[PDB]
């Protein structure tokens, strides 16, 4: 969770991290890949019949 | 909220992530030591 692991709890924390921009959404996308790529590997090898 | 967060008016069938969940302070306090130590202003008004 970017807002809260950076400055959470914190009313000045989003303003000044919204300004940066698209950042830590950036991230998200790419611990949502990895998150649903573990669940195709048990797939491929116990569950071929 | 999921609508926004996917910045779009459309979205399709399956699982998402949103802002999260949270709790606000119900209230806000501060702290204080204990007592206060006596200066010698009692003397000084009643000096003789
Ligand atoms: C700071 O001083 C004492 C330290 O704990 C506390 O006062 C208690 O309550 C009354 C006065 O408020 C005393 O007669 C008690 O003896 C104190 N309790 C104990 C266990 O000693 C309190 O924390 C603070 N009191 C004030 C007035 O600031």
């Amino acid at each position: 969770d970017c807002t809260m692991y950076i400055c959470g709890d914190s009313t000045e924390c989003s303003n000044l991290l919204l300004q940066y921009g698209s950042f830590c959404t950036q991230l998200k996308r790419a611990l949502t890949g990895i998150a649903v790529e573990q669940d195709k590997n048990t797939q491929e090898v116990f569950a071929q019949v | 909220e999921t609508k926004c967060t996917l910045k779009s008016f459309t979205v399709e069938k399956g699982i998402y992530q949103t802002s999260n969940f949270r709790v606000q302070p119900t209230e806000s306090i501060v702290r204080f030591p204990n007592i206060t130590n006596l200066c010698p202003f009692d003397e000084v008004f009643n000096a003789t």
